[PDB]
């Protein structure tokens, strides 16, 4: 379940362009599934930020672009706002145990 | 947007099971899954399971199976889990959401095994304890 | 008497701009979802069908079995959900073989509970020979592909013995 | 149109594609210069796309009418599905197979 693994946390300072890093293996992503993020503020439910590796949904910032590599996937942050400080979490499609949807363990991004 | 709806915080003890609903409402019942995602106070996401009220089809994390039901009734136009055998560990935000990657047709079935969750419910708190 | 299997068109590397996870109910096994394990289904990523060309040049010094089909969709809505296209061709040729196949949109009776179809195609390709397949849309690739060694005696039968 | 084969019998299914000798015709007639004839069953597919031209005549006609059959098992579905040039079956034969019997040539 927790097994796409995101740094607990990443920073900067407002304006300043910071990454979230997240690591699969062959049945995740390595298997060719895609790379989902989305965007947890707390007392609330996570909503998509972004899907397919490198989409938008409508509403999202220009600020948030992610990509995929390898068994790599990546969301990029550029321009930090107070209004991004958030928890992020990638999710992908692991083909093992007959298959399951799965979640990184989350990322904290703070803006310095 | 199209929202979900789910029931609200729930108090259960040890050993009883919980259900928690979710009313399809602006979205047009159809050919689209429901899933489940739990999160633990202070935790991160997890996947618990899903349906395709179409097909009727359910599927299961390993770790719930054998205490996750799955179930719809497109008459009412909701989704429903129940978790069963419950401990002072599954006290969770449970939330219900709707996938956008997926588009199922009313004939056979395909999946891409890809997807995302378009629509999120507000999540209904539940609470096991003495 | 005996044959190879190998991977003809590596799934992971052969199709970076299409969704090669397709399954379906119809195939599934041990209660999930799958699909044929020769045969890939390509269809389309992020709202594209980009179109494909792809060879394979018989290196193996056997004669090459390659499988492979065509998708022919319930109706309209189904053909675009994929495809993006409602206009796609699957064009196969080696230096002998050609052969061009035009998806087919139907409403057919339920077998298996589909209303579609796929059809399976296949070839032999020579020695030193290439095979050439170029498409945009209704694809089930060749995923592995069988160097084949004839030999004598042989045959089928049906038997409970 | 679709027909179920409850009779308990192969049913064979007869019919035809019209192939007029111009385009003045399939108009008058179809109202469409691109019909299509699309036959299913469960195991049978067809489609069929008329052809427009210019033939010698025979019995006085320029055009052609194709025809083709199948035989439709027990308990299956025949679909047709067209927008012009079809000659729809109207009868069909539910067959009884026996053994011995053959065709033959003759005069007595
Ligand atoms: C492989 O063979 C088994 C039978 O040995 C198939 O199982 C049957 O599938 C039909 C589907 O229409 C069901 O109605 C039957 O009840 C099933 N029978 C049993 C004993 O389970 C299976 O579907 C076949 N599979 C594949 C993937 O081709
Ligand atoms: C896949 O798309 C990129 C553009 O995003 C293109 O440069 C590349 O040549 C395409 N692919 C293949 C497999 O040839």
């Amino acid at each position: 379940q927790s097994v796409l693994t995101q740094p607990p946390s990443v920073s900067g300072a407002p304006g300043q362009r910071v990454t979230v890093s997240c690591t699969g293996s062959s049945s995740n992503l390595g298997a060719t599934y895609e790379v989902h993020w989305y965007q947890q503020f707390p007392g609330t439910a996570p909503k998509l930020l972004i899907y397919g590796s490198t989409n938008r949904p409508s509403g999202v910032p220009e600020r948030f672009s992610g990509s995929k590599s390898g068994t790599s996937a990546s969301l990029t942050i550029t321009g930090l706002q107070a209004e991004d400080e958030a928890d992020y979490y990638c999710q992908s499609y692991d083909t093992s145990l007959r298959g399951f949807y799965v979640f990184g363990t989350g990322t904290k991004v703070t803006v310095l | 947007q199209v929202q979900l709806v789910q029931s609200g915080a729930q108090l259960r003890k040890p050993g009883s099971s919980v259900t928690v609903s979710c009313k399809a409402s602006g979205d047009t019942f159809n050919s689209y899954s429901i899933h489940w995602v739990r999160q633990a106070p202070g935790q991160g996401l997890e996947w618990m399971g899903r349906i395709i009220p179409v097909f009727g089809m359910t599927h299961y994390a390993q770790r719930f199976r054998g205490r996750i039901t799955v179930s719809a009734d497109k008459s009412t136009r909701t989704a429903y889990m129940e978790l069963t055998s419950l401990t002072s560990a599954d006290t969770a935000m449970y939330y219900c959401a709707r996938d956008g990657g997926d588009k199922f047709h009313s004939s056979g079935h395909f999946e891409t095994n890809q997807g995302y969750f378009d629509h999120w419910g507000q999540g209904a708190l539940v609470t096991v304890s003495s | 008497s005996s044959f190879e299997r190998f991977e003809i068109f590596p799934k992971e590397s052969s199709w970076p701009n299409h969704t090669v996870t397709g399954v379906s109910a119809s195939c599934s096994h041990n209660g999930k979802s799958s699909f044929y394990r020769n045969l890939l289904w390509l269809t389309g990523k992020n709202g594209l069908y980009p179109n494909l060309s792809k060879s394979y040049v018989n290196n193996k010094e056997k004669e090459v079995l390659v499988l492979w089909g065509v998708h022919h969709p319930p109706n309209i809505g189904n053909q675009r959900a994929l495809y993006h296209t409602e206009n796609a061709y699957v064009s196969v040729v080696s230096s002998h073989y050609s052969r061009r196949f035009t998806p087919e949109i139907a409403k057919r009776p339920k077998v298996r509970d589909q209303e579609g179809r796929i059809n399976y195609y296949w070839t032999l390709l020579e020695p030193g020979d290439t095979i050439i397949f170029e498409a945009n849309g209704n694809l089930i690739a060749p995923w592995y592909a069988f160097a084949l060694s004839r030999g004598f005696g042989s045959g089928i039968i049906t038997s409970n013995a």
